[PDB]
């Protein structure tokens, strides 16, 4: 009764029985170097090149120019899509000259900027990477938490499908850092990278209100994410 | 001795109202020199917030005197504002 | 249409909440020494000339020199006429430089949008001012 | 000489005749009007601007006084330059589809950009005098 949109990421629409819940937010959590950013880029890249659905990529730590070239490192040319006006990178990373805090605040400007970008470019897919970085660029975890919830609420109302990437502490422990799984709660995907040789896995921990293949499945990073051995 | 400032606010939330109040009284009473303070509602002018990469509200973006710097919050900690207007070391 | 794109730009960047301000009459253009008068005037010329040549370029940020021009125009209380004079003189120079190249002066007409851009911004500061 | 140059000389001439500054009544601002009185104002402005444009460039017209009438209504209603440009654009759009249905060049529309500059220039000078001066 909930509908999903196809990610076209090789093997994911099968383990998830269709893809990502439309008009909702899916967390994609994992330690550093698990392919979260890669997942987030591939999601929008396919949306644009296969489905002609424009996308916004919101970045909280990496600069837009390091997103584009780290994407080159993954095998994709984002600047073309930006030049066609089908992809927009929203720079929500910190200013290197510093930002001094001198009282209490919220993240309203961030939310309005995103909503504005969505409507200006007519986007239906949004990627946000990586929301945990925010908690380290401001020391008020409770307002940061609230604003992340309120952002998810707004993204839903705008009828947009969203991926939020999140850092982990370890491959087996808390689902996401700073307890963001308490507000963005319904849809969680976990990515692990453990040891002979590295083994990478994807797990659909939760997809509230619908069916999905349960447990960990292996995948390789070869010009995209490639999940296998799941019948 | 010239100030060019932009204050990004979010509607008429108490934090924004406080910041405008604090900032106005500092400029008119403890500041000497010429100044122009632009107050922008991000709910009404989002593109302006995109241009300046504003994330939090309220945000105080000093254009002059140089160098360009950002101050976040309702501006309760006034010294951080004074140092920016150069009125205190 | 560049006309529709100036219009949408004005809706996006204008209509501020308010401008609070303090000006010094001693530093108004009309009250400056003859040396300070044209020194101000050379700065305005440079900024506007900078604005015009970067106006139609895709990845440049003309809007903050537009804002720097306007702030500068505002604190000196220069008239709209003086702004128009700056545009006209600059266009005259562009015209005599274009004749030596044997090229059309038709692009100059598009810079009229640039002028409208600047005058709009300057007026909006005044229109959105909160006196006293 | 060039109408851009005598738009220019005309603006310098108008500087002496203006008041040092002006005081408006906020009660008569556009933002405080009923939706009915709002559209009543904008249509008068539309009508006046259309008259200005079509008699603009006519030697034997008194365009400067309809310009003065347009500008006065816009200023005391606190109309923005942005709103004026919107009025111009709609009229130019109307002119454009009518010129294509007649098979004539749309290059005259570019000439009306001068007309717009004339009106907004006057309007902006009024705003420069909207705050106290000396």
């Amino acid at each position: 009764e909930v509908k999903k949109i196809p990610t076209m990421i090789e093997g994911f629409d099968d383990i998830s029985h269709g893809g990502l819940p439309q008009g909702a937010t899916t967390l994609v959590s994992g330690t550093s170097g698990t392919g979260k950013t890669l997942f987030a880029v591939q999601f929008l890249y396919n949306g644009i090149t296969i489905f002609n659905e424009p996308g916004i990529f919101v970045t909280f730590e990496e600069s837009p120019q390091d997103i584009i070239k780290n994407a080159l490192s993954f095998g994709w040319n984002l600047q073309s899509l930006i030049d066609q006006g089908k992809l927009f990178i929203l720079d929500a990373s910190p200013d290197p000259d510093g930002q001094e805090v001198a009282g209490d605040f919220d993240l309203s400007a961030l939310i309005e900027r995103i909503q504005y970008a969505i409507r200006k470019y007519k986007a239906t897919r949004v990627s946000i990477d990586s929301v945990t970085a925010v908690f380290q660029q401001y020391d008020a975890a409770s307002v940061v938490r609230r604003e992340i919830f309120r952002l998810a609420f707004r993204l839903a109302q705008l009828g947009v499908t969203t991926i939020m990437t999140t850092e982990r502490v370890d491959e087996y422990g808390p689902v996401a850092r700073f307890g963001v799984e308490e507000f963005v709660s319904d849809n969680v995907v976990i990515l692990r990278n453990v040891l002979e040789r590295r083994r990478r896995t994807v797990e659909i921990l939760k997809l509230r209100g619908t069916t999905h293949m349960k447990g960990e499945y292996p995948f390789t990073i070869n010009n995209g994410i490639n999940i296998f051995d799941y019948k | 001795k010239t100030a060019v400032l932009k204050l990004y606010v979010a509607g008429n939330t108490p934090n924004s109202v406080r910041a405008l109040k604090t900032l106005n009284n500092i400029l008119e009473k403890e500041f000497k020199g010429v100044y122009a303070l632009k107050v922008i509602d991000v709910l009404k002018n989002p593109q302006l917030a995109e241009e300046d990469k504003i994330l939090a509200t309220p945000t105080l973006a000093k254009v002059l005197p140089p160098p360009v710097r950002r101050i976040i919050g309702d501006l309760s900690n006034r010294e951080k504002v004074l140092i920016a207007l150069r009125l205190l070391a | 249409d560049p006309q529709h794109r100036l219009s949408q730009k004005l809706k996006e960047r204008l209509g501020y909440l308010g401008v609070y301000y303090k000006r010094d009459t001693a530093f108004f253009f009309r009250r400056m020494s003859p040396a300070d008068k044209r020194k101000l005037l050379d700065e305005l010329r440079s900024i506007y000339r900078t604005i015009v040549l970067e106006y139609f370029n895709t990845d440049a940020k003309v809007n903050e020199r537009i804002d720097e021009f306007v702030s500068k125009a505002f604190f000196a209380d220069i008239s709209v006429s003086q702004v128009l004079e700056i545009h006209v003189e600059l266009m005259d120079t562009f015209s005599k430089q274009l004749k030596l190249e044997g090229r059309s002066e038709d692009i100059l007409l598009d810079y009229r949008l640039t002028l409208i851009d600047v005058i709009a911004h300057l007026s909006e500061m005044y229109r959105r001012s909160i006196p006293r």
